DNA sequence: TCGGATGTATATATCTGACACGTGCCTGGAGACTAGGGAGTAATCCCCTTGGCGGTTAAAACGCGGGGGACAGCGCGTACGTGCGTTTAAGCGGTGCTAGAGCTGTCTACGACCAATTGAGCGGCCTCGGCACCGGGATTCTCGAT
DNA sequence: ATCGAGAATCCCGGTGCCGAGGCCGCTCAATTGGTCGTAGACAGCTCTAGCACCGCTTAAACGCACGTACGCGCTGTCCCCCGCGTTTTAACCGCCAAGGGGATTACTCCCTAGTCTCCAGGCACGTGTCAGATATATACATCCGAT
């Protein structure tokens, strides 16, 4: 019978470095690498949102709490570019 | 000619007359105007509670006496009884606040 | 921009927002999930990736390779001064060190 | 407050903070770099408090925003509420 | 136990056992909360605040006081071995610190 | 008009059972309110982790027990689980 | 598997250890010391480590059981999942 | 008489072909040894997964890497080249690891 | 070894303000019940962990000569500690004003939920081009000889 | 300063394998469409506490002079790590084989969520009194220049 089937994130990065470097590839490794890379972001962005919606009394959370979480985990420059790209695409997305 | 301590027994004296204590060290009103200034050029206009800044100056404080006692230590390793800035320097590096 | 398609799409971005969605959802962060915040997440996590892959890519093309290996993704990451400080408490494996010898251990005249 | 207020930690007072640290001889040159420190340590605070308040969409520093700043550090503080 | 009353007074604990439950219920940590977890938690978390408070008490009594004070609290963890390593990170306010001379710095 | 909960009762008894001439000051009290807190985020983050990785979604009794058992050192974790098994045994029965 | 495996961890090894890390010299009372250490840190992540697999009722270490060991102390490893 | 270098060169040349590499420098049968026999005496019949000793591997030669480095500053900073015992328990005092 | 001189512990009066305790009440916890799905348990399969040879050869162990670095001692001279007289501004109390934190009531738009549907993403094949490796030659540090 | 011999490392071309990149079949998770109940946005009001000012006392900061202990540089001895050659031990690799236990599926039951009612525990507020901070006066321990 059949073996259940595990997500990750290999396709997405693998188009977003097609994007960039069109003619670069990955090894297997490096791919590991990158997946432990977004699962570990996602989960830092998400819980600082998580506290910080709790400590207002919220139920929930918005596209302000993800932005503050940002403002709040990453440095300077990559704080400054990355809001700008969030905030960008939720625009492009609700317009 | 009048009485004179030597070098080094005031200096002890006062090591055990402020590790006997649990008062503030640094002046209140000189390190309200600090956080002021700093605070306002982060944000223009704030009001802060009295409490938010006795809580930084605890903070402060708490941190400068960790950061000298391993200052001490390293001016202790190279044989030494001074405490110089390479010292503060070795000890914030090995900590890792200068990677 | 209104759209009938995958969300991931009229967002403008390559990475699931429907995914990101449901793993907030699930993932027992809050009561509820409000409609733009897994379209925030998605950019944020497409933009470090990005990032990370250019330098990554330099790193690679500056010893006539035409493969990522860890080597590249720690020098890339090591050599930055931000992605250096988001990632300075994690390990790669399959990595290994800087080049940096202390300038008191060579020889002198 | 506006400009120059870090010559107000003055030379009596770290030499205080350092004889609770254990000092007993200080170099004439610490007091400087001491004070770069300082202020470092309190330009990462403060730009987390500040965020905090933001927030919540107020004009007042809580010593709550604080408290969560210093925690958010690794270096919680007991006696301020939270 | 058979007696219905208060799941604190039925448990053996002085610490509340319903307000436990209502606080891992709403703060988020999973989708349902057994029934004898917030016994548990009740029980460890009374142990902890007896074991600090007892050691704070014989601090307090060293210094001919009738009172705890921070200074007390801080004794009492700086001076065990265990409950420093639990709150190594951790400041006390207004607590001071405990008196070391590095023994080079004594006059010889 | 709002009312906060605080722990200063219960801690208040605990102290006059374990000191019964001794009283607390009130800065004291909330560095104990501090510290129940924290100890209680502590173990149930902790907790929600442990039944988060092995697919449950229900926090029983061992989850605490291997929470207290991975959080607290040595002796502290071995009193602190022999306490709360107690308490559990006499719950039930 | 049972005596005496930590001798295991030669001379020539820490020696290959200190010069990844940029060392020059290397005292003769060095490897004793460092077999030590060693000794401390292992025994901390394993502990933990068993302590999360006798939570899963299983009988075999997996790789995320090391894994969560290790980042629960402050040391995330990259490359063998989570 | 032979060719011979003086004591310093090959130092040198080990520390630039051990920084440019990547490779595991612990021999695999002892470490995994040590790894089972410490496990044994926390729980008996233990079985381990090949990438768990391998993880172990990984974590403990990054840990004993990054140990060198801030030893080797401290046996600089005691005006040094050789590193000696006292310098690994001032690095780990100030770390945070033996308090 | 030793009598000043200075600093610190000790004993008593006293006076305040914070801790400990009582009271009303209201909101959160307990009692009783029902419904549904999460988890405990049994059974089966097959992956991957452990144990065992045998060979080859890379690496560890051992010994030896010697050069360079650790460490102790000595001398000088600048920079830091101690104490005194003068200057500055912190700390304390009281007055007064207003911004903004905090709470309540109303209503509407946003997110949960449920059933149908269909295509994005995952597991399995598989093939050829990038990378590992061999070897031969070129160049480039290193060192003892002037 | 220099040059020549000897190890060491880079470079270049050829050979071959195996893993990265892409295709295909198919299941299940994301999307569509509609409904509904309540979280939160917003207006309005109150009244706490944060800010600004003013005068007075005095504690602490500041500036300065003197001298001494400590930082630092230099010299000399000696021992202990480094580099190299020879021998020995056991890691590593490929292979064979058995079976434990991880992983999945099916079934059932009992434990927890949800709803409503009732009532008493804990919180806000007031108030009395005694633990502790402080002034003052001695008594004793410690440090230092003089022998």
């Amino acid at each position: 019978r059949k073996r259940s089937r595990k997500e990750s994130y290999s396709i997405y990065v693998y188009k977003v470095l097609k994007q960039v470097h069109p003619d670069t590839g990955i090894s297997s490794k490096a791919m590991g690498i990158m997946n432990s890379f977004v699962n570990d972001i996602f989960e830092r962005i998400a819980g600082e949102a998580s506290r910080l919606a709790h400590y207002n009394k919220r139920s929930t959370i918005t596209s302000r709490e993800i932005q503050t979480a940002v403002r709040l985990l990453l440095p300077g420059e990559l704080a400054k570019h990355a809001v700008s790209e969030g905030t960008k695409a939720v625009t492009k997305y609700t317009s | 000619k009048p009485h004179r301590y030597r070098p080094g027994t005031v200096a002890l004296r006062e090591i055990r007359r402020y590790q006997k204590s649990t008062e503030l060290l640094i002046r209140k009103l000189p390190f309200q105007r600090l956080v002021r200034e700093i605070a306002q050029d982060f944000k223009t206009d704030l009001r802060f509670q009295s409490s938010a800044v006795m809580a930084l100056q605890e903070a402060c404080e708490a941190y400068l006496v960790g950061l000298f006692e391993d200052t001490n230590l390293c001016a202790i390793h190279a044989k030494r009884v001074t405490i110089m800035p390479k010292d503060i320097q070795l000890a914030r590096r090995i900590r890792g606040e200068r990677a | 921009s209104a759209k009938a398609k995958t969300r991931s799409s009229r967002a403008g971005l390559q990475f699931p927002v429907g995914r990101v969605h449901r793993l907030l959802r699930k993932g027992n962060y809050s009561e509820r999930v409000g409609a733009g915040a897994p379209v925030y997440l998605a950019a944020v996590l497409e933009y470090l990736t990005a990032e990370i892959l250019e330098l990554a890519g330099n790193a690679a093309r500056d010893n006539k390779k035409t493969r990522i290996i860890p080597r590249h993704l720690q020098l890339a990451i090591r050599n930055d001064e931000e992605l250096n400080k988001l990632l300075g408490r994690v390990t790669i494996a399959q990595g290994g060190v800087l080049p940096n010898i202390q300038a008191v251990l060579l020889p002198k005249k | 407050v506006l400009r120059d207020n870090i010559q107000g930690i003055t030379k009596p007072a770290i030499r205080r903070l350092a004889r609770r640290g254990g000092v007993k001889r200080i170099s004439g040159l610490i007091y400087e770099e001491t004070r770069g420190v300082l202020k470092v340590f309190l330009e990462n605070v403060i730009r987390d408090a500040v965020t905090y308040t933001e927030h919540a969409k107020r004009k007042t520093v809580t010593a709550m925003d604080v408290v969560y700043a210093l925690k958010r550090q690794g270096r919680t503080l007991y006696g301020f509420g939270g």
